């Protein structure tokens, strides 16, 4: 996979070039904002169980056909698989947040997932709805001003939101 | 590519688990070390041409047969001198990549994998490149932990050739 | 035991490698975080009895049936109350171990492995222990990164119960 | 495996006790001396090829029966195995140095090695002589006052020497 | 789905062989037992709503906090009461399926697989469902081997919750 | 796989319904005819070698191009594979007869078999002709009034014929 | 040894689970078939010598070259006739074991495994033993389900020879 | 493995003998008492969770050093392993009860268990004490006269007791 | 197909290496033996019909029942006699293939693989084909190493039937 | 895999025919020229390193885009893979030369190689250019009259050239 | 050790079969070739000291820096010249073993396995040994197939260094 | 494994010596008798089925306790294993005969065979008696002057007998 630093290196090597002063300055800013990034990962991870459960519960409330007999999430085995998928997507979103790059999310989680869901009959549009609920909950947790040094995390939040949006678009 | 961040994620992913505070501490260690690593990368980059030319001349004076003997693997003509300076620039450039990434990934992937095969096939002596790397170590002009970072990755390349 | 240091060695050993700065940076990250971790460990240890007694009371007040229903899984008698206070003390003690070790190793090895099996077999509700852990989080009196450390491992245990 | 911190934790858990204030003070001192420990590991690692090769060369000069035809290190395959063993022992010694505990060296390297060498006919006393040579070279490298902040590493050096001595005793 | 018939076929198929007298006797045993099994299935089905209502009321009476405590996992409002009666109906319906199929297959596949995960994730106590099953055992009104059939599969679910 | 009982259960579960009294009566009739079903499976199994050998012999007599040099069943290795295929299909037909459902035959034998034969060049129309010969022989054996309590097996014979016809249609 | 009881246990054990009614029904089917199986076993045992002698004579009558041709594989002398009558007695004895055990285990383990190898190595024709088995089927004098049991295991051996 | 019938068959085959009329009579008596044997297995299985849990609870109450910190069953991982061993031994005792022979218990559970416990440091004498507690609870459950046709199961109970005793002797 | 040349290539390929002198000697050995092998192949081919007819007659005289017993596995009619002469011609033709290829490959692939299965299924006695092969060995009229080559592959077929 | 002899045998078996006198004559001529075939294989093998290295060097001199940064053969790992491919193709060409049949080259090397290169982005046309350079060098080596008994190898040289051409066409 | 005979046996053993003519032909090829191989081995042995010293001096004349440059890997002193002549004698002696054994086994096991690792570790240039081998090829004085045998194994060693 | 040539080479390498003229002359004698050695292997292989079957038949005639019910070779599975062992030992004896060295027989067949037989209860002395019968038959076949160029194979026969005797001694 790539992190934010490896991604710039990989592009520079393809050109056979040293990194420019501007590229080094940009990566030094990734380091400078690194503590915020660690807070975001810690906060999403520390609330992962409730993020998944609350989003799943709300999804089933809005879409009761998923859990009624004959529904895709009916029986405890399929429900457990559905909950696992929500946790898996959230996990890889936190990986991408630590890395500052979406590659681990794309390569290990999202690539081929639409075709997997189509082969199984999993309603990917319903998965995307669940992912969007996890997004909104995770962002509110990351943005919570209580118990943390006050500062600006808006760019970080937009980055995290893009990872969630990327996951939802890959299954819808 | 091996970096402290990708290594932490790969550890969590192998285990099917979220990142734990062990992995987050590792990444913060990488952030705290970055100031020294980036200082080294900037200095090696800013002085790259002089370091490359000086390293090549160090090799030619340590192994003068490399500029005397006929052969596609030697630097006795302009073609071979260009190949050699090119190679030395590859080492220096990919070393700065490793400093920027905070790990051996770039050296491992771009240079060391397949290194032995290439040196055997094209009859290139590893000792030539060790001498070039020793020159860069002696002439980068760094001190403190920035020198420590530069020397660690230079020594990593030397060990791969030894 | 999973610590940042044993995790660094295990990563190198799996690849048959010497340690690189990818791993040495990880260990220095653990060294830099230790001050916050040890401040949390000392505070939880110094106030352990009061936290344990307060957490047990918090559970009994939230779930009054646990002091009334007479089954072996409940705390209606001195035997069950002693079991419960013992359990909460185990959680708190092993949390301080994880703070000192710099990772989840102690919690993983001593408590979380087999936890689901034990709560099912002995009919113990995970929600009881979640409530005890929330009490500890609300009453350890820490601030800054020391609270961050303590809360990270408390939340880790809560997630293992959820 | 155990590091220095897990070591204290495991002993306390067997007793069912919180760590004492004195135990926390001692572990805090391990952290304070950590930078010197990282230097020692980095210095041994950065010189691994020369530490192995120079010790091997000296061993064969002193013990030519090892490399003469019929000798245990004669043929390139057995010489390669011999050089690999030297590098393995050095590698696990640097692991123990990082951990501040010999467990990784005992459990993954030294346990059963005497019996392995006896089944093969590897002269373990000669291996021990080579290990002693790597020790002397590694200590001189760790102790070198050039290019490092001046300070006292004598306790660390004694600890490192004990790991080398432990490896030599396991095979002699 | 695990039935005595599919188990017999699976055993033959694993060895790439025709069914033998060893397996045909097993299937006749299933055919003979079906008189008791189907009698139990009809009785549970014919009284399904009274059994479900009675079992739910028995759970609330044994664990009245479930009608009192606030939270999505409790039956303290109409939504939670509807979820609970739904769940109990699932248990009873899938128990009749197992009786009809002559094996644990339906319970194994539709209910027990993933059961622990769900009870942990949604904070549902296994003891609630055990009490519902004990009510059904006490009130199905069956006798003889038909009662034995019903109670065996009820006990199978109780063990899966324990 | 499914047997006759599991198939009804699976359909009921998809609808979230208890079995109707008519569905229960239908399955009780499967139980009531179970002894005849066991006789049918026992009779086909006890004559499996002659059912296969006689059908193969007759097929090769009618289609000598299959066994002449260059033919698909020429050489003993290809003949053994052909005889094996006949035995495999008969085996899965007897499984379906015991189950009262074709799922095991469809899932483990017939699905993908046409494509397998097409990739190999096996003449599926000739396999289908062999299967029909096994069918006629097996039905005559099941229907034999000697050595059995006299009674009506016509519904069971129709069911068994349908499984053979299913196999022949899957490869033709 | 394959019996309905040992396959029931093996099925549970492969899956690491207790026996269920899925397997107990199989065993009861074995118990209810035992009446017919034991009737057959007693009749074959009580008439064993007459059945063995008659079957051997039936083989020679169908294949009279076996009493004429010279060779260790033929019954043209006292030694070969004793070998043949011995073999046929083995078949009948092990068939009665299978009837008693309720499954093919004894035939599978004592006779069928390695059967093809032995007949090829010692140049024994499977058709000889098929005729002996056909004689036994035509002369055991059983009726009803006892005859069904005996003929099922006789036909099992015939298929193993074909 | 052997059941009661296979054991007699195996002994007769070693002697090359048909079964005697007395041996056939004895095996017919196993069939006659088979219904009671099925009840005993069903009853132990249907109460397996409480048999294990109650015996473990009583063992730890009598031997608190097993669960105190440093004890063999301290930590949840070791407690889970201990509970699993109790369930494993009960499981194989029920197998032996179904088979009417101890071979499956000896071959797949007991042989080598003492040496396993000695290598691990599991107190085999304490395991034996827990096994005897499961014996007493299981026997009381098997002999419970409620909800079953009344009759004599004394010989079957003695057999079941012998299997429990066999397991306890194998680990003590 | 197994020949000395494909075996040599397979040996090199399994080890991912170029052919060495170790394998080239093997192929030259095959070239030097070819003269004797081809001499035998031509002599058997040019006398094939006489060998086939004589071998079939040899079987019918040794085993008179094969021309009298009326089953489909026997040669009492023109159909069975045609099958038998066809089979014997298959053996002889594929033996000449093995001589020409310098190895057992053709016999292994075209005849021996599946041979045991076919003889069992169609109730054909291996002793019949052994006698036919013994006739061919006794009547090919070869001498010297050509005889050695023919007899080696005839004996190879006899062993496959024994 | 087939050699020249097995190819003719396989064709004759499909027709159920003994080899004709003309077919036997042709195979005898293969044997007659066998010594020259062994020389050709030995000569290519004995020069394999220089054949590969000289062709690779010339390819990169003519096509510098292959080795500039971003190029397919840039980095030592990709260069090593490229040199390996040249050695692999030469190896299977020498196999086909020993066999007198292209089947081993087609089946174990060439079949699927174009698809493999297309998925990877390897420029197959450039591989074909390298193969043609190996062909010219190998043929010059095979057909050098120095150090060998003098004679005509023209038919063998044409056959060898056809194997190289077949490899180049399989990737271009 | 890989010889034509051990390769033949290994081929049969991996398939669990007796040796066939496929392998016996290969061994006869080895016997035929032994005359040329042994002529080469005798000539190289008889002239060994002259060839070894001549080859070493050929290296020194091609690469004069190896007798000038200071360092343990060079031959600028008596110790280094003795090492170099020793190594070349190892090559020649093990080449004669391969000739006598009829295969690459001795070179594979005694010299080539580990060769790359040793040249890298001790900073020995493969080109030095290639030049020594080229000298031996040019000076062994053999003709015909004896020269072909000697050169094939010399070239085998050169390729292993290339 | 070693053949006769590799054995001498291995002994010379341990001494660091070229082969002496006497050693080269001895190996030239192995080559000179090579045709006889190939005949010996061909003759034993070509009669392998009768060698095994006749020896087994004679062994069981002399030792009827082996095949009586309860005997080690009673049941067809154990008889098949017994016949297989005879064939295996003969096979490795023919390997040793081709190699002119016992190493393949020692390493892949006889090493640990006694301990295997003791664990199973196979009577090794009876195996040795069967091996001796195979020896006598194989020697008579090898040394039959009919259909071969007349000469002296006495040294080869003594060598072959030593391999059989070595096998019998390893199990007795
Ligand atoms: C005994 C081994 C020798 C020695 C050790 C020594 N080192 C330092 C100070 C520092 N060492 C480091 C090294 C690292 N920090 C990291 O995170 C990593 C991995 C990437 C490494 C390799 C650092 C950062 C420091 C502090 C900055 C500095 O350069 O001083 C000391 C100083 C005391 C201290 O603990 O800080 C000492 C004594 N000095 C000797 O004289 C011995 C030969």
């Amino acid at each position: 996979m790539l992190d934010a630093f490896a991604k710039v290196v990989s592009q520079a090597d393809t050109k056979g070039e040293f990194l420019s002063s501007a590229q080094l300055d940009a990566l030094s800013n990734v380091v400078k904002d690194g503590s915020k990034r660690l807070d975001a990962v810690n906060r999403m991870t520390s609330n992962a169980s409730t993020i998944v459960a609350n989003a799943a519960r709300s999804l089933f409330e809005e879409q009761p056909q998923l859990i009624q007999p004959g529904g895709n999430a009916y029986t405890n085995r399929r429900m457990a698989a559905c909950l696992r998928d929500m946790e898996i997507i959230l996990r890889y979103v936190t990986y991408a947040t630590l890395a500052g790059d979406s590659s681990v999310l794309d390569d290990r989680c999202l690539n081929g997932l639409r075709e997997t869901y189509q082969a199984l009959g999993v309603p990917g549009g319903s998965v995307a709805a669940g992912v969007a609920k996890m997004k909104d909950a995770a962002i509110a947790i990351v943005n919570d001003p209580n118990g943390i040094t006050k500062g600006d995390c808006s760019a970080l939040v937009s980055e995290i939101a893009s990872y969630f949006d990327r996951a939802a678009a890959a299954v819808a | 590519m091996k970096t402290p961040i990708t290594e932490a994620i790969a550890a969590a992913d192998t285990q099917g688990r979220f990142l734990s505070n062990t992995e987050l501490q590792a990444v913060n260690g990488r952030f705290e070390r970055a100031a020294a690593s980036m200082e080294a990368a900037r200095a090696l980059t800013n002085n790259a041409q002089q370091l490359i030319d000086g390293a090549a001349n160090a090799v030619y004076q340590k192994f003068p047969y490399t500029t005397q003997m006929q052969g596609a693997n030697f630097a006795s003509d302009s073609r071979g001198k260009s190949k050699c300076a090119r190679d030395i620039g590859y080492y220096l450039r990919i070393i700065t990549y490793s400093l920027v990434a905070g790990g051996t990934g770039p050296l491992d992937e771009y240079l060391i994998a397949g290194l032995d095969e290439i040196n055997r096939t094209f009859d290139l002596s590893p000792s030539w490149y060790v001498e070039a790397l020793k020159y860069i170590k002696a002439n980068h002009g760094l001190s403190g932990q920035a020198a420590n970072e530069a020397n660690t990755y230079i020594d990593y390349a030397i060990n791969a050739l030894s």
